[PDB]
This record gives structure tokens, sequence and C-alpha cells, in this order.
């Protein structure tokens, strides 16, 4: 034990002096507690006669034995400061924490109880409440142990699916600090269930992944909470994680144990599209570009961020990896918990890791062109 | 099922 501290050093200090042509932005930042969870707000704001615009993250606090918090920061980028915004007092750390897309100010986060909790961030003050009293606005009950999975129907407003560890899968509709019981509940799994995710844009389907090593395709429509309507082996490991490609309805991802992403057509889920490989661990996030169809990028315990270019598949080489793997992002020295693609900066992600590390970066140009 | 390090301050 502790020669992999020389090892990780080392090759930080290999990245650190490669940064400047390898990105075209590095901006690292030290939380006071690491988060579990990061997510771009959706609005930028270019003042006039300035050069940055102002951007906006959904953090958490993940404490050992302290008061946590959701956490907003801003971010300047360049056309470069991190500060935080508000704190709001949460019981337990944050495993995740998403905007409702109907309307941003609605944050739902998943606690180390069983609850899901849900709040306003402009009915809170500025200055988080020393009492520590975590008062969410709504409290949304049908879970029996803590999870991970998180996601607002893009196409219904208020319905809020989650996964836990209790092999369940919830659906709630907040549109009507009370306590609201889940709508459904979803029971076709037979171990933790990692992840869940609404489809872009059919309302009814959704997507489920789990320790069971399945794949899931859920429809709301239909009377059978107990089984999917389709129901596929999806790796060999625990799948953590996955993402439906925003440009291309057919088609998705999942990440695994295993160390692969998944690339699945869910019109033949019988056969696997393809098989990423690269990552050296675990996969824990999964995520499409939102600017360009055919990228995709992964994360997870080997400290690394892949960032895939699916066009590349079967191209011929000379390598170092597969064709298809389009950067290696080697910033972080422990392990990467999420990350989020910038919605307004082509390119910018930012990631976090269980070091208090939080960077917000973007590969070189002629890396993609 | 994740089990999340032991989280260090600073």
């Amino acid at each position: 034990d502790a020669v992999e501290e020389r090892v990780i050093n080392e090759e930080y200090k290999i990245w650190k002096k490669n940064t400047p042509f390898l990105y075209d932005l590095v901006m690292t930042h030290a939380l006071e507690w690491p988060s579990l969870t990061a997510q771009w707000l959706p609005d930028v704001t270019r003042p006039e006669g300035k050069d940055f615009s102002i951007h906006r993250l959904v953090l958490g606090t993940h404490t050992s034995d302290e008061q946590n918090h959701l956490v907003i920061a801003s971010v300047q980028l360049p056309n470069g400061k991190i500060e935080i915004e508000i704190k709001i007092n949460h019981e337990g750390e944050v495993n995740r924490a998403r905007y409702m897309p109907q309307n941003p100010c609605i944050i739902a986060t998943k606690t180390p109880s069983s609850d899901v909790l849900v709040f306003d961030y402009t009915k809170h003050p500025s200055k988080p409440d020393p009492s520590g009293e975590c008062n969410p606005d709504l409290r949304l009950r049908g879970h029996q142990k803590e999870g991970y999975g998180l996601s607002w129907n893009p196409n219904l407003s208020g319905h809020l699916l989650s996964a836990s560890d209790d092999h369940t899968i919830c659906l709630w509709d907040i549109s009507a600090g009370k306590v609201v019981d889940a709508k459904t509940i979803f029971t076709g799994h037979t171990a933790v269930v990692e992840d869940v995710s609404w489809h872009l844009l059919h309302e009814s389907l959704f997507g489920s992944v789990a320790d069971d090593q399945k794949l899931m395709i859920w429809d709301t429509r239909s009377n059978n909470t107990s089984k999917p309507s389709h129901s596929v082996d999806a790796h060999t490991a625990e799948v953590n994680c996955l993402s439906f490609n925003p440009y291309s309805e057919f088609i998705l991802a999942t990440g695994s144990a295993d160390k692969t992403v998944a690339l699945w057509d869910l019109r033949n889920l019988k056969l696997k599209l393809h098989s990423f490989e690269s990552h050296k661990d675990e996969i824990f996030q999964v995520q499409w570009s939102p600017h360009n169809e055919t990228i995709l990028a992964s994360s997870g315990t080997d400290r690394r961020l892949n960032v895939w270019d699916l066009s590349k598949i079967g191209e011929e080489q000379s390598e170092d990896g597969p064709p298809e793997l389009l950067f290696i992002h080697g910033g972080h020295t422990a392990k990467i918990s999420d990350f989020s693609w910038n919605p307004n900066e082509p390119w910018v992600i930012c990631s976090v890791s269980e070091d208090n590390i939080m960077q917000v970066w973007q590969m070189a140009e002629n890396i993609y062109n | 099922m994740r089990s999340k390090g032991r989280a260090r301050k600073l």
C-alpha cells in the first residue's frame, strides 16, 4: 500500500506539464467538501462589455459527520473565477441533485435516508440557517433505502423517477414541506437499481440499469409494474449508469463495473451494437454530448474521463487505444463521481472527484477538428 | 452497489 500515491503524483506531473497543448481551458477548484454530483444549470449570462460569461452549477457536499449542503455555484468562463452563490441545509450527503427542466429553480436530491427531497432554491435564505435544520419543499416517500438514479421527465412537468438500493424504481407526480407518496413503484429488478432515465422524446418511456447486470426499458402506460417492456442482459457485472442519445431516439449507452460502455439500439436489444473499451476500472457515469450526436463521455473509479467518437468505430491505425477513443482526461487524482457537459459552450465539461477537486475544462480544438 | 469514500475537508 501507498506506492500508488507516487504513481498518481508522477502521472499528474506529466499531465500538468502537457495541459497547454491538450486543453483550450483548464480551471481547477478545491471545494471545502467533495461533491458526489454535478449538473450545469441551463442559463448563461453574457454581460455587455465584459471578457467572460457567467454559468452556474448544481453541486452538493459529502462530509464525514458534518452539516451537508445543496450548493449552487457560479463559474466565469472566458469568450475565470468559481464562487458559491448559495448553500441550503441538506440531511446527509447529496448522492445526486438534478434541476427540473420546466422550472430550473426546482431541484431534486437523493439522501442517505430513503427520502428524495425537492427544493425550490429561491425559497431558501442566502446564508444557510446555522441550526442546520433541513426544510425541504417536498419529501418524496416510497423507498426503503438510499440511491443515486434521479430523472425529471422533460415532456411531463413534475414527473420524477428515482432508483434505489431497495431494488425498486419510484415515480412521483409532484404537481399536487408536505409528504408525497409514490404514484407508481416498479419492481422488475432483483438487485440494487443504480440508475434511471426518462426517454427525451417519448413521455411514457424510461430506462433503468441495476446490479442484476440488466438494462430494462419501461412504459408508464403498462398495467404491469413488476415486468418491463424489454429486459436485456447488458454487461458481465453491475450496470451503474445509462444515457439516451439526444439526437438519435433509438440509441442509448450504459456504463458498467465490467469497465465498458455498451451501445444499444432499442429496436433490437438482443445485439449489443458496440463495446467501448479503455477504462481500467468501474464506470459510474456516462453522458452524451448535447452538441454532437456521435460524441459520448464516461467516467469512474480509474480517475479518467474518456470522450468517445462513434463515427470513428472501424477506422484503421498505426496504437494507445481504439480509434473511437477521442480524448482521455487525466486531471483528476481520485475517483470521479460525476460530470456534466456545459449546454451553452460546446466541449466544456465540469467533473468532480472524491478528493474535493472540481475541474472545468475543454480539450484542444485540433483534437476534434 | 457503490461504496462511498471517507470525505476529507479542505
